[PDB]
């Protein structure tokens, strides 16, 4: 999964 | 960097586009746009993001009629919400990462017309206590309650000239019943309360006014 | 991918420090970065970086860089801003925030939010006058107290409907004022005794006042 705050 | 309406106002059931436009240079088509709703007392929730129909990311338990879009023509990302509720009435905000820093829009916020029968405000007028005089202060107080739409014109008269310093007015507020209240403070030193005949808070709500009056003892 | 809970609110004077807390509620931090924002009253969010839990590693934004430290306790249990030199101005509600995507969904986790309040002003319990009254509006003025909040009740409690205690009004001092008013029956006010209770939880005071005509 992606990281959001990135 | 990111510019949307400070205030946005419709019926329900209504479409609404909400706009995040971008600064011009900075084009549109090379970000993806976030989207928060905010409701008083909570922290920003996500809604979705938005980059093109192939790449978009719905929030954990955002219902459907929320949606994104993009305006390439106007350099601006979209929310859509359509079968507008009155549930929907929120602070909505933009975001993009841009120059290595997330940036957030200003905010609009989103009222919903019409969502309960109209209700006339209940005004009341206090004058200074005696304890308060004694204290070498005065406050007159001008209480409005149970009031919707929440938008209401407050103004003072030292007799019948109207009044411009010492009023302070807080930002309507909901009630436990939903109705909407305010209140406004006139701040005055004891001798300016004796000098006049009477005092007035004078209160507009959809074109009718009421109007208290109160007089030194 | 977890709950996070926030430290309480903060009141401080210019050019102290602040340190909020945001624990994960189950004991560990998960690996995804950890943002944080703020929110001055009124206006919209504010990044202020992130921070690597496992790495410890920061990203700090621009506006901020030289006054925040993020941090993480050694368990990665806990996260931590700490921003220095305080100005009115960095009066929000500071929170932080974790989460992740799949190519569909994305799932935010929020603290509550820590308010933070930077004055000059000093802790002060209010002033408390009587609002003197077929309905009757009466009620109590709450005058000249630091910081927030104010809670005020109408009879220990036992009175209820009607109630309604306003928003706060900001002083030339830096104190606060506030309204609580109670819509009752007019026939009652020969009779019925009114009492409102306010209490300043940050200076550990409570006034009772009696209402009457």
């Amino acid at each position: 999964f992606e990281d959001f705050w990135k | 960097v990111l510019t949307q309406p400070s205030s946005l106002s419709a019926s329900p059931g209504a479409s609404v586009s909400l706009t995040c436009t971008l600064r011009s240079g900075i084009n549109v088509g090379a970000y993806r746009i976030y989207w928060y709703q905010q409701k008083p007392g909570s922290p920003p929730q996500f809604l979705l993001r938005y980059k093109s129909d192939s790449d978009k990311q719905q929030g954990s338990g955002v219902p459907s009629r929320f949606s994104g879009s993009r305006d390439a023509s106007a350099n601006a990302g979209i929310l859509l919400i359509s079968g507008l509720r009155s549930e929907d009435e929120a602070d909505y905000y933009c975001a993009i990462w841009h120059s290595s820093a997330w940036v957030f829009g200003g905010g609009t916020q989103l009222t919903v017309l019409g969502g309960q029968p109209k209700a006339a405000p209940s005004v009341t007028l206090f004058p200074p206590s005696s304890e308060e005089l004694q204290a070498n202060k005065a406050t007159l107080v001008c209480l409005i309650s149970d009031f919707y739409p929440g938008a209401v014109t407050v103004a003072w008269k030292a007799d019948s000239s109207p009044v411009k310093a010492g009023v302070e007015t807080t930002t309507p507020s909901k009630q436990s019943n939903n109705k909407y209240a305010a209140s406004s403070y006139l701040s005055l030193t004891p001798e300016q309360w004796k000098s006049h005949r009477s005092y007035s808070c004078q209160v507009t709500h959809e074109g009718s006014t009421v109007e208290k009056t109160v007089a030194p003892t | 991918q977890v709950q996070l809970v926030q430290s309480g609110a903060e009141v401080k004077k210019p050019g102290s420090s602040v340190k909020v807390s945001c624990k994960a509620s189950g004991g560990t931090l998960s690996s995804y970065a950890i943002s944080w924002v703020r929110q001055a009253p009124g206006q919209g969010p504010e990044w202020m970086g992130w921070i690597n839990p496992n790495s410890g590693g920061t990203n700090y934004a621009q506006k901020f860089q030289g006054r925040v430290t993020m941090t993480r306790d050694t368990s990665i249990s806990t996260a931590y801003m700490e921003l220095s030199r305080l100005r009115p101005d960095d009066t929000a509600v500071y929170y932080c925030a974790s989460g992740y995507c799949s190519r569909t969904r994305c799932y935010d986790y929020w603290g509550q939010g820590t308010l933070v309040t930077v004055s000059s002003a000093s802790t002060k319990g209010p002033s408390v006058f009587p609002l003197a009254p077929g309905t009757a509006a009466l009620g109590c003025l709450v005058k000249d107290y630091f910081p927030e909040p104010v809670t005020v009740s109408w009879n220990s409690g036992a009175l209820t409907s009607g109630v309604h205690t306003f928003p706060a009004v900001l002083q030339s001092s830096g104190l606060y004022s506030l309204s609580s008013v109670v819509t009752v029956p007019s026939s009652s006010l020969g009779t019925q005794t009114y009492i409102c209770n306010v209490n300043h939880k940050p200076s550990n005071t409570k006034v009772d006042k009696k209402v009457e005509p």
